[PDB]
RNA sequence: ACGGAAACGCUUUCUAGCUCGCUAUAAUUACCCA
RNA sequence: AAUGGGUAAUUAUAGCGAGCUAGAAAGC
């Protein structure tokens, strides 16, 4: 057999984060270190690779005995989750993560808001000569949401493995609520809620009602 | 498991035997040495070497040499044991014919159950590129592999292939992508690679483990040193010297 | 979980400004009542333009007519009898104290800074502003991190090394950072009515006199509880945010010995929490190793305001007192005093 | 006017132009405008030219009205802005902005003259 | 003026005319540049490089304008990049561009200019 | 009465797997000019 | 002593710039 589950939950944004592009035509006096946003709509995004390797991380310090120093290290609690490329039946992922897309550009603009990002100056004050060095990060703001789908593979090599991997997917999304997101972490940034763990079966057919509970927990 | 399932066909042929036949003895002296006597010895002598004595440079190894004699040969095989039969025979033919009388092998590379007519005229195309490469040369695998067995066996065979598994059997970080990296910019091979090589080197050799660097150091270096040489002779022994090694380790 | 994590709370003695780079100039307010109005210009002029008056705007804004009530755009509109009021921004209640001239020049301030804000309309502090606090009193009170940390004279010598503290990834060895191991998030962002607009106040030994300086910025509204958290990562940085109540005033100590003596103690306040020195207006002896850079600093100063000798000014401001929060009367704060205290959660 | 194809030139000469301290030879050529004014300048263009990124003419062309206004509130304070607005045609060059792709091409005008500001004293 | 024979060889005895740190005898003979301020200026020609492919000549010349203002721009903070553009004449390749050729022609000077330069320390 | 007549170099095949744009960083310093 | 105003400096700094596995196989 094989099926295919959904988890539609809502990263809301606590004190918004940044992740990081880079552009080599930027500006002379403005920013200088920008969000990664869409090309066409303009709006941030939180792409899925920064989600992706923040979790592998998280449960890679605590899943895990031997102190990886690399992946395809993993205790395969991991990497039948993440995928090795070193392990032979682990290759593929069994995890389809989601670039997150800001769902609340209009809840958004209710309040006061005129524009999406919010550039913020953040001087380097030298400790001898006490002299300054100024940059303009940019940075998406406190009050967004964004639709984060993230997609669970099940074939029939999950004879026992499905139930188990919920506690590693749950582990995930609330110890980002403790981790920062990609950002500059330690100076704020970082702080999420992933609102509305909401399972759900895409294809194949699968039992969730018993799904539900270890999710609002 | 370390080799590609290939096997090779090498169509090796004497240069110009009919110009050791027709003149032969008479460059030494006064016309007084091309005689009846020498003619007939010398002519034992080579169906002596090229029918008799090819079984025993070819007695250990995998191959099948199908026709062989007058000058020309004409042998299958496996391909490791058709390069070293090669290299066998021409530093046993300068061995004999006291470095005089090069001969001019052309090998070529083929998938199993190719047949054995479309691997014959490819072979057959290959040596006689590679006779008029010059008076001696091997023509490894393909048209523009083209060297001399002057230094076909003692650089790429024997010099750069022994001193790049020296190398890459030693350590367990760089793989067959900088292998295969290395052959893309000697084959694409502007000036700009130029530049564009001394940047990868040098940022793959700190990015090694730091405890054993100078061995990256030492080839890299030396990799440098045969890519930039501004001879054209010492970078297609380079490329060909990486085709070999990845040949031999090929899963 | 290794992530033992805190709560600060933090508490406003004198005023703080923070940041925020632009301000307004002496036209871009207006001064009804008590209340500066500061609007949203490009609104102001959007509306204003409808009557083609703006050429007349044209005229004011390089019109530098003396007596300063008429200089700052209400007499535009006193003038002029627009009367709406109705345009965008925030609007401030006044300080009622920064105005040392005669009452009813009174409202001829000249050139505010604005306070750090997030995009929906209200102010907050940053936890980069708490955290550049905190390295300072932890890069002053531990001892080996004040002797070598500085130039060896490389350029011309002023700059520091900045590798004296863990930093970075660093080939082959284990990943220290013990400063990212402290990550300092940002506050609740509160509301606009703690917000006062002081007035700089320079009070210098060697000319015993309170000169005051043309630079408004806005400020905090003193005895102001802020929300702050440090959830660290490593035992090694646990030490140090355990030892925060106690390395405070050993700098506190350190500081008021060198610096705030031979300036007199009614000018100084009292502490009732642990002491920190948050940003623009404190000086420079709270955003350095002060006791390394007494002969760096006052090179850099060959201009038209060289420091004065050594230590130079106190600054000082002017608030609404609230308690009794100072020791001394005509309400002179130290811009930048503030007082937290640290527990686990 | 500018166009792509000249606005660095247009912005060079400019700086070349500007007046110096006939008197005071303590680094001598040294103008009279500073660097300061200059950055002072440019920080009202920036937020406008992150918005023509971001942003469409239509939701910021007040704020693009406004910025004469700027321009003419910071020439009427110090005589070396008075006439930087002057020698590099700023006022001339922003009567015409009709678009997202001339107001870029005029935030990078007024960055080019900070450069090339910058890069001479 | 460089051209396909020399903007390789332009660059190697470019970096090696360039001068080198006096002091700091830890890694000595080696270079005042830091690989920051070469890299932030190799940022733009290679996301030009990749764009003149895709894109046709004539839409990308905003983008080569820019370029004299940021190179502009890095010279006057530093007396390195300043020392950078004055050896290796990266304002004398930027005047003459003028089509598709050329301008990846000069980002592949730039290319050769970081390599050589990460090749000699 | 063309060493000719008839005859697809054709079928199958994911550029794929793994990987945090990240580390440090108080929008601040100096005190005045007419 | 009042009265007009602020003035100068930094506008990001130092890094990393891709690594490894696969490099064509099975048929007529």
């Amino acid at each position: 057999t094989f099926a295919k589950i959904k988890f539609s939950a809502q990263i809301r944004l606590e004190t918004g984060l940044h992740i990081g592009g880079s552009d080599a035509f930027a500006a002379i006096g403005a920013i200088n270190s920008p969000v990664i946003k869409d090309p066409i709509t303009n709006l941030p995004i939180i792409p899925g690779s920064s989600l992706k390797g923040k979790m592998r991380t998280l449960l890679a310090k605590v899943y895990n005995e031997k102190v990886a120093e690399k992946p395809s290290d993993d205790s395969d609690i991991l990497s039948r989750l993440f995928g090795n490329s070193k392990d032979k039946r682990f290759k593929m992922g069994r995890l389809i993560f989601r670039d997150a897309f800001l769902s609340n550009a209009d809840e958004l603009d209710s309040l006061g808001v005129r524009s999406y990002t919010e550039v913020k100056f953040e001087n380097t004050i030298d400790r001898i000569t006490a002299e300054a060095n100024p940059r303009q990060i940019e940075r998406a703001i406190r009050n967004s949401t964004f639709d984060f789908e993230l997609i669970y593979e099940i074939t029939d090599e999950n004879e026992n493995q499905v139930e188990e991997d919920f506690k590693v997917i749950r582990d995930g999304l609330k110890l980002l609520e403790l981790d920062y997101l990609g950002g500059s972490g330690s100076r704020g940034y970082g702080k999420v809620a992933f609102e509305n763990l909401k399972a759900t079966t895409v294809f194949g057919n699968y039992d969730v009602k018993t799904l539900n509970e270890l999710l609002t927990a | 498991g370390l080799g590609i399932k290939r096997l090779a066909v090498v169509r090796l042929d004497v240069d110009d035997l009919g110009a050791a036949f027709m003149a032969g003895f008479s460059q030494q002296g006064n016309g007084q040495y091309s005689t009846l006597s020498r003619s007939a010895t010398f002519s034992r002598s080579m169906s002596l070497f090229f029918k008799v004595y090819i079984n025993q440079f070819a007695s250990d190894k995998k191959l099948s040499i199908i026709y062989a004699g007058g000058d020309d040969v004409f042998a299958i095989g496996s391909w490791q044991d058709i390069i070293a039969f090669t290299v066998e025979l021409r530093e046993n033919f300068i061995k004999w014919t006291n470095g005089k009388l090069t001969l001019s092998a052309g090998i070529g590379l083929f998938a199993d159950k190719t047949p054995i007519s479309l691997m014959a005229h490819q072979t057959g195309e290959l040596e006689e590129a590679a006779k008029g490469n010059e008076k001696d040369s091997i023509s490894l695998f393909s048209s523009d592999y083209t060297f001399k067995f002057d230094r076909f066996i003692t650089n790429v065979y024997d010099d750069k292939l022994e001193q790049i598994r020296y190398f890459f059997n030693h350590q367990d970080e760089r793989g067959k992508n900088f292998i295969y990296k290395l052959i893309e910019l000697l084959r694409n091979h502007d000036r700009m690679n130029m530049a564009r090589l001394a940047y990868y080197l040098t940022r793959l050799e700190e990015l090694t483990r730091e405890t054993d660097r100078d061995k990256f150091k030492t080839f890299k270096n030396l990799f440098y040193s045969w890519y930039t040489n501004k001879n054209d002779k010492d970078r297609k022994e380079a490329e060909l010297a990486l085709l070999l090694y990845i040949y031999e380790i090929r899963k | 979980n290794d992530y033992r994590t805190f709560k600060l709370s933090l508490l406003t003695l004198a005023p703080i400004h923070i940041g925020n780079g632009e301000k307004y100039t002496s036209r871009e307010f207006i001064y009804e009542n008590k209340k500066f109005y500061f609007p949203d210009m490009g609104k102001f002029y959007n509306k204003m333009v409808e009557k083609r008056l703006a050429e007349k705007f044209e005229a004011f804004l390089i019109q530098t007519r003396p007596n300063a009530r008429n200089n700052r755009l209400i007499s535009f509109l006193n003038d002029n009898r627009i009367a709406e009021r109705s345009f965008g921004g925030y609007s401030i209640s006044e300080t009622g104290l920064e105005s040392d001239k005669n009452p009813n020049s009174a409202g001829a301030i000249n050139e505010v800074n604005k306070f750090i804000r997030d995009a929906f309309g209200n102010p907050y502090i940053p936890g980069s502003s708490l955290k550049g606090a905190i390295r300072t009193i932890l890069m002053n009170t531990t001892p080996k991190w004040n002797n070598e940390n500085a130039v060896n004279d490389f350029g011309r010598f002023p700059k520091e090394n900045k590798n004296l503290i863990p930093w970075g990834p660093k080939k082959g060895k284990e990943y220290d950072d013990l400063f990212n191991a402290i990550r300092v998030s940002d506050s609740k962002p509160f509301d606009n009515k703690s917000l006062i607009l002081v007035q700089k106040w320079d009070y210098s030994a060697k000319t015993n006199k309170a000169k005051p300086l043309p630079l408004y910025r806005e400020s905090i509204s003193p005895l102001t509880k802020i929300e702050f958290e440090i959830t660290t990562t490593t035992d090694e940085a646990g030490r140090l945010i355990e030892e925060l109540g106690k390395r405070a005033q050993a700098f506190y100590k350190d500081y008021k010995a060198f610096f705030l003596s031979e300036f007199p103690d009614d000018k100084i306040q009292a502490n009732l929490q642990y002491p920190i020195y948050l940003g623009a207006g404190s000086g420079a002896w709270t955003k350095t190793l002060f006791k390394q850079a007494d002969g760096i600093l006052q090179r850099r100063y060959s201009r038209m305001k060289t420091k004065m000798v050594k230590k130079g000014v106190l600054k000082l401001t002017k608030a609404p007192l609230k308690t009794s929060l100072v020791k001394n009367h005509e309400s002179f704060y130290e811009m930048g005093k503030a007082n937290f205290m640290i527990k686990e959660i | 006017i500018l166009t792509d194809e000249n606005y660095v030139d247009i912005a060079e000469k400019a700086i070349l132009k500007l007046e110096r301290n006939t008197r005071n030879r303590k680094n001598p050529d040294a103008f009279f405008l500073t660097t300061s004014k200059l950055r002072n300048l440019l920080s009202l263009t920036s937020t406008l030219f992150d918005e023509s990124k971001v942003k469409e003419y239509d939701a910021l062309l007040d704020r693009i009205a406004y910025l004469r206004v700027q321009f003419v509130y910071q020439a009427g304070r110090e005589i070396a802005v008075k006439d930087l607005i002057e020698k590099a045609q700023i006022l001339e060059a922003l009567k015409e902005i009709k678009d997202r792709e001339t107001l870029q091409r005029f935030c990078r005008y007024m960055e080019a003259l900070v450069a090339y500001f910058k890069f001479y004293g």
